[PDB]
């Protein structure tokens, strides 16, 4: 599980959670920092070196903006993320 | 295709 | 906590959960029967007589259709329900 | 106002 993919993956989870919060009105989800914390906690649960996650915050925000101009409708992106994100969002519950 | 990229990556993660 | 209000309340939780599922694309939420089960379980947790819940399924479905023609936008109804519904939706997780 | 009714009822419930 190479570091750069670790980062793509985690940033995808971060970006999708923000998408949920804002585009799908998941008003139950917390701020971007707690979201980043979770992802980091999650990589640690996997014994991953989070000291290499310098680019993570920025890539996350770059993927989020990509999603907003992606042209897949919001109804669709929200159905998708609401379903696939559940374990991550459960993770957020303890941070 | 950011969404496809992102949904794919999420899928990878959950294996 | 009179029976008829018990029913309004529970039906409101049922209707809002369906609203979430369908209007807010909460694809993580289950079918209408599990949703009804939860509400009933929840009234039992309160020691409520669920033998009086004959009208509940129909009132729930009537409140759901009211919500769809309510004219409050969906973005707004979803922000509201996503936040207030959290304990109920946690309840659904064990049924 | 179904929504207001419904959001109100949910509020009642969670006391």
């Amino acid at each position: 599980v190479p570091a750069n993919e670790q980062i793509s993956q985690l940033a995808s989870l971060v970006a999708a959670s923000k998408y949920l919060r804002v585009q799908c009105e998941r008003s139950d989800l917390p701020d971007d920092g707690t979201i980043l914390k979770t992802a980091v906690n999650v990589a640690v649960q996997k014994g991953w070196d989070t000291g290499r996650y310098q680019s993570l915050p920025q890539l996350s925000e770059n993927l989020y903006q990509g999603l907003l101009k992606d042209g897949t409708p919001k109804a669709t992106q929200c159905s998708s993320f609401n379903r696939t994100m559940t374990p991550f969002l459960d993770a957020m519950r303890t941070v | 295709r950011t969404f496809r990229q992102v949904q794919s990556s999420i899928s990878d993660f959950y294996d």
